[PDB]
């Protein structure tokens, strides 16, 4: 199956080159289909964000909190975008100071 | 072929020359440009 | 951090948390003018 | 019994068959420089050149048959189907002045460009013939020169109640 | 495509910013806005004031029907199920709009009368209404007049009530009221086929593929489009994956 | 109570016509569920002071509204010209009482945008209205008055910006072109493009002059649910409400993007329709909801019913109560709507795009050098 | 004379019936494209020459495979593709880049993006009209669109060596690049995960970084300020 490998290949390069900002990696498992590779790629990523496989009857992602469930529409391309955490931070602090 | 690399040639350099932007001021909103520490002066010496 | 990962719905009464491009039936929905315009490493 | 009309009045002649019949524009109808006003104007023009009497009564009478025909001819056969309701509404604005005084040089130059096929089934003199036809030679090229001034510039959006009125 | 931007010298992000404004090219007043002529740019409106004249829009008229594309002219078609379920609401809607217009109108002419009748009785007698008889809204009053009597004895009663309304109004209110009583009866002895057909036909009203799904899974079913799916994904890796590909799988099941 | 709930006892007993789609009806089916499920309480109940000429004239021309003044079924016949000059005759039918009913709907819209002027209220409930097909001279859609048009420059007398957020399954044509050049509002409209009624909404329409990059349209195909349009609404209104932030919110409920529709080709159910409200009603600004389109009764009683108690605040118990209009909901009698199957159209990467191209347009209000 | 032909043309027209214009056969073919229609009206000749639109294609009158220009796909991930009448190109309708909501119009040709007639100025050519070929190598003023084309070892390796050399050699660039980036982990992590509460500390204790005052400027932009002072940096009040 060449497109898994080459789409894997691709959101790796994309990391590198910065394209796809790390949440953006750990989606991007659209590419889900066997729990193998997941269960290989643990030993190599270290967040506290350690995949987390019940039965892939549900594929829940670690975090330093309780963990997101992945969503049933594709990882639909979230890319990061500073200006808006900017504005989100101006509003809650001025919230907050009110 | 020959035509174009020679229109694109001296039309990239013209871009390059306006591409060196240093000035300086205050109170205009202008673009997301190079030299902003503009905004740095007046919302300084409020805060 | 747990709010950052699958952040295409912004929440209730919030500013978008990430932003949202195209991906042209790619299976890896990164691959785009993105991926094709930016540097990986007679003319 | 054939005509020389420039190319750059045939494109215009085409270009404003498309618009004013595809895609719905029409023509201010108050003109600033009117039919009367380009008709002396090179009636002027050539006299000041011409040579001799007959000559010059010639060409007088030729002008005056063309303010008349064009007259009695404009509501007849020198409009599109889309042009029939402006030109009621402007025949109930203005019912005392007349269509020499009212129309324009893009209708003049229809006028002209259709002659050939009513001398067709006209049969008076070839001499006759002859002279007006390079008359209006004469006329299509001193149009085209002074373009900038006689010709309007861009056409006019007719409104959704007009169209809705038309709707042919 | 990288060395095309460093011939025309266009960094990323530039690229990014300029593409998606500059690369189909169309009126800036959009595909469906066009200017106006001078004449009709300033019709009258007496109500407007400079702040309303600076904020509205009188220069670009949109295109209603005038373009290539003058309006809906494509019906959805509807199932068998979803037509029977219309009929039914229009039934029910027929029906009530009568009865309650009437019902309407039999309550004003009686808050009419009690005004009337708690008016002492000279004036109860030598009283009188405008036409109209002062409801704010006479237009339901004058259309169930009409139809409870007829399109000719209409004015005949309309006039009466004008005139001596203290006399007239009970025998009206007795008519309207006889008829609601007359429609109600019948409605109510109507009832039980609508809840049936609404019964028989409610479920398949949302089962919309019970009727388009026969003629869109034969096409899934059939030999030459399977063929045709093969043929069309080899080709596919084939342009995908060169040097690969001739050790790929056109189809992948899990048996599990 | 910082709800005002606008109702007027006449308002459903206004007919078009023979078998007409837009039945008045519909708003005296949603009050009856409302006075039958209490809501009477929780609301705040004003019958609405009719409009004048000299109010639909702000937005109309003269002579538009003298004409809607003076007609009659039966003087139809003569005034024949002026009905085929502005569109009165043919799909806006002329009928009984027509006039009277413009004057209810704009005295509902008016009566709305002065209750948040003056502060009474926050959320304010006008069903009767949301004609937003009616243009400056002449009818349009079974439209005839905008009084959407005039509760946004009711607005705008103390507000300095507002959004106008339509999700009818038609475009807002009347709205946009009234506003079109302007950057005091902007009109956010969610609809069904290609071979449909209005024609207009391309995704290039954005505004010309002073309001260039304020009309925003979101084309959509056939068959949208419930999770697609979650994915373009709510991203596109929060970007709306960060670039250009506005003061008061004009939200036109219409539910013809329903499922089971006459004339929509949508299929949202009740929840698909009301976490729209929802999303909305959680900035905490000032909000007029208006009604607009919908043609099948039932459904469109049940889910205005179960937004107007959401916007309250209640939630509504899941059966039907007793109501004079019972037997109008089906076999199961609930207050739901269900959707079809009708398989979608709009694939991801088609609301992807449209949903980026919208994101760029409202970020070069800010980009962008002046 | 001319007097006399005047009587004539008067009384043709006052004894006829009227009619709608249409300009002499001379100019209407005189152009190419142009051309009348059924009530004298003007239709361009630019339609499908051959006579509902068929939503996916599979397979080409010439074999040739039918895949979208701009993903590479096959009309099955998306359930229809649209064909250029001008080229031999398939495109998505949703790879457009304006999306096209409905597929056009089975009547009328239509053109795919890839041609440089979407922006150039029209023009009209005269239906006698020799193809000049210009000499002037360098420096041909041309309104730009009027260039019609621009008119001027078998080896038998039969080896798979290459093809090995080149599969290995991918698998070797692959192992690199991951190797650095899974190395390049737990840094990416802390780095772009917790770049949400960085902001928050540049916004809560105000410290002036160029994004935050590009913020600044956005709110000022929204405000539409234009001579007074600006108020301070938490209050200016869009809150
Ligand atoms: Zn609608
Ligand atoms: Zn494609
Ligand atoms: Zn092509």
């Amino acid at each position: 199956r060449p497109y898994v490998y080459s789409a894997f290949m691709d959101v790796v390069k994309a990391l590198h080159n910065e394209i796809v900002d790390f949440p953006g990696f750990i989606e991007r498992i659209s590419v889900i289909l066997r729990d193998y590779p997941d269960l290989l790629e643990y030993l190599n990523i270290f967040l506290p964000s350690s995949y987390k496989y019940l039965l892939a009857n549900f594929t829940l992602q670690f975090t330093t909190p309780s963990g997101p469930v992945s969503t049933p529409s594709t990882y639909v391309a979230t890319y990061n975008d500073l200006p808006c955490t900017y504005h989100r931070a101006i509003g809650f602090v001025s919230r907050v100071r009110r | 072929i020959k035509d174009f690399l020679y229109a694109i040639g001296i039309e990239a350099k013209k871009f390059n020359n306006e591409r060196k932007k240093r000035e300086l001021e205050v109170i205009p909103p202008d673009v997301k440009s190079a030299l902003l520490p503009a905004r740095t002066h007046p919302n300084l010496p409020i805060a | 951090p747990s709010s950052i990962f699958f952040g295409s719905k912004p929440p209730l009464g919030s500013f978008p948390l990430r932003g949202i491009q195209s991906s042209q039936f790619t299976l890896s929905n990164i691959s785009d003018l993105l991926s094709q315009s930016r540097p990986d490493n007679n003319e | 019994h054939k005509i020389s009309v420039p190319d750059v009045l045939k494109l215009w002649l085409v270009d404003d068959w498309e618009n004013i019949t595809k895609n719905q524009q029409l023509i201010a109808i108050p003109r600033n420089p009117t039919v009367r006003a380009a008709i002396a104007a090179f009636r002027e023009s050539k006299i000041s050149h011409l040579n001799n009497e007959i000559d010059v009564d010639v060409f007088e009478q030729a002008m005056a048959g063309l303010v008349i025909y064009f007259n009695k001819c404009l509501g007849n056969m020198l409009l599109y189907r889309f042009e029939r309701q402006q030109y009621l509404e402007i025949r109930q604005q203005y019912p005392d002045t007349e269509m020499c005084d009212l129309y324009g040089v893009e209708h003049l130059i229809r006028l002209f460009v259709s002659l050939p096929e009513l001398i067709d089934r006209t049969n008076m003199d070839s001499q006759s013939i002859e002279c007006l036809l390079n008359y209006i030679e004469e006329f299509l090229k001193y149009l085209v020169l002074h373009k900038d001034e006689y010709f309007i510039k861009e056409y006019q959006n007719a409104p959704p109640n007009y169209r809705s009125l038309v709707g042919v | 495509w990288r060395s095309f931007l460093s011939l025309t010298s266009l960094s990323p992000e530039e690229f990014l910013s300029v593409y998606n404004s500059a690369c189909s090219d169309f009126p800036e007043c959009g595909p469906s806005y066009r200017l106006l002529p001078v004449e009709e740019r300033n019709i009258s409106c007496s109500g407007r004031d400079d702040f309303a004249w600076g904020i509205l829009n009188d220069d670009w008229v949109s295109h209603p029907t005038w373009a290539s594309e003058e309006s809906g002219f494509i019906v959805q078609r509807k199932t068998p199920y979803e037509e029977a379920m219309t009929k039914l609401e229009e039934e029910r809607y027929e029906f009530d709009r009568h009865i309650e217009a009437t019902s309407w109108t039999i309550k004003s002419l009686k808050k009419i009368q009690n005004r009337i009748n708690e008016l002492p009785e000279e004036e109860r007698e030598t009283y009188t209404l405008e036409e109209g008889l002062g409801l704010p809204s006479k237009s339901i009053y004058k259309k169930t007049i009409k139809l409870v009597y007829t399109s000719e004895h209409a004015e005949e009663m309309f006039k009466a009530l004008e005139r001596m309304p203290c006399l007239t109004l009970p025998l009206v209110i007795s008519r309207l009221e006889e008829k609601n009583e007359e429609w109600k009866s019948v409605k109510r002895s109507l009832q039980p086929g609508w809840r049936s057909i609404e019964f028989k036909n409610y479920d398949k009203s949302l089962d919309s593929q019970c009727v388009y799904f026969k003629a869109r899974d034969k096409k899934n079913v059939s030999s030459k489009f399977l063929l045709a799916e093969a043929d069309i994904l080899r080709s596919q890796a084939k342009l995908h994956f060169p040097l690969r590909s001739r050790s790929a799988f056109e189809f992948s099941f899990v048996y599990d | 109570k910082k709800v005002s709930y606008f109702y007027d006892e006449d308002v459903g007993n206004y007919h078009y016509g023979p078998q007409h789609p837009m039945k008045p009806h519909r708003v005296r089916m949603v009050h009856n569920l409302v006075v039958n499920y209490n809501l009477y309480e929780k609301l705040n109940v004003i019958t609405p002071v009719r409009a004048t000429r000299n109010d639909m004239t702000r937005c109309h021309t003269d002579e538009y509204i003298e004409f809607l003044w003076r007609v009659t079924p039966d003087t139809m016949e003569k005034f024949q010209p002026h009905q085929l000059k502005f569109n009165v005759g043919d799909d806006c039918p002329v009928f009984d009482g027509l006039y009277e009913f413009c004057s209810i709907s704009a005295g509902g819209s008016i009566g709305a945008a002065q209750e948040l002027n003056s502060g009474n209220a926050e959320i304010a409930i006008n069903w009767a209205g949301g004609l937003h097909h009616a243009k400056k001279r002449e009818a349009s859609g079974f439209c005839y008055v905008n009084d959407i048009a005039l509760a946004a420059l009711e607005l705008l007398k103390y507000h300095q910006r507002v959004l106008y957020i339509d999700i009818d399954v038609h475009h807002g044509d009347g709205v946009e072109e009234f506003f079109y050049t302007t950057d005091r509002v902007m009109t956010c409209s969610f609809h069904k493009f290609g071979e449909y009624f209005p024609g207009t909404g391309h995704i290039k329409d954005t505004g010309i002059g002073t309001g260039k990059n304020y009309a925003v349209n979101v084309p959509l195909r056939d068959g949208i649910d419930d999770e697609s349009y979650e994915s373009v609404f709510k991203p596109v209104i929060s970007h709306i409400m960060q670039w250009f932030r506005p003061e008061a919110v004009i939200l036109q409920c219409g539910t013809d993007s329903l499922a089971g529709d006459r004339l929509g080709c949508f299929n949202l159910s009740m929840k698909g329709h009301s976490m729209c409200v929802d999303f909305v009603k959680s900035f905490n600004l000032p909000m007029i909801c208006v009604g607009g389109g919908g043609y099948t009764v039932r459904n469109v009683a049940r889910v205005w019913t179960y937004e107007t108690g959401l916007l309250a605040g209640e939630e509504l118990d899941e059966n039907l109560p007793y109501n004079d209009y019972l037997q109008y909901y089906g076999p199961d009698y609930k207050l739901n709507v269900l959707s079809n199957n009708m398989e979608n159209h709009n694939t991801r990467q088609y609301l992807d795009s449209i949903t980026s191209e919208i994101i760029e347009n409202l970020r070069n209000l800010s980009f962008a050098p002046s | 004379t001319m007097v006399d032909v005047w009587m004539q043309l008067c009384t043709y027209i006052d004894s006829h019936n009227p009619i709608q214009f249409h300009l002499p056969h001379s100019i209407s073919s005189f152009f190419r494209g142009v051309g009348s229609g059924v009530m004298g009206e003007y239709i361009e000749t630019d339609v499908l020459k051959h006579l509902e639109r068929d939503p996916l294609l599979l397979k080409s009158k010439s074999g040739t495979p039918i895949l979208c220009f701009r993903c590479h796909k096959s009309a099955l991930v998306s359930q229809s593709i649209l064909a250029c009448d001008y080229c031999n190109s398939y495109w998505h309708p949703d790879c457009l880049n304006p999306p096209l909501a409905t597929l056009p119009s089975n009547l009328r040709k239509w053109k795919c993006p890839n041609h440089s007639d979407h922006v150039t100025p029209r023009y009209r050519l005269p239906e006698k009209a020799k193809v000049i070929r210009v000499g002037l190598p360098r420096g041909f003023k041309n309104k730009g669109n009027i260039v019609i084309d621009e008119n001027e070892k078998p080896f038998k390796l039969n080896f798979l060596e290459q093809i090995r050399d080149n599969v290995i050699n991918l698998r070797k660039m692959v192992e690199q690049d991951e190797q650095l980036c899974i190395e390049t982990f737990s840094k990416f992590d802390f780095y772009a995960t917790r770049d949400c509460e960085l902001p928050l500390r540049i916004l809560c204790d105000v410290a002036n970084d160029n994004l935050e005052n590009d913020d600044y400027v956005l709110a000022l932009r929204d405000l539409l300020r234009i001579s007074k002072w600006d108020p301070n940096q938490p209050v200016p009040a869009p809150f």
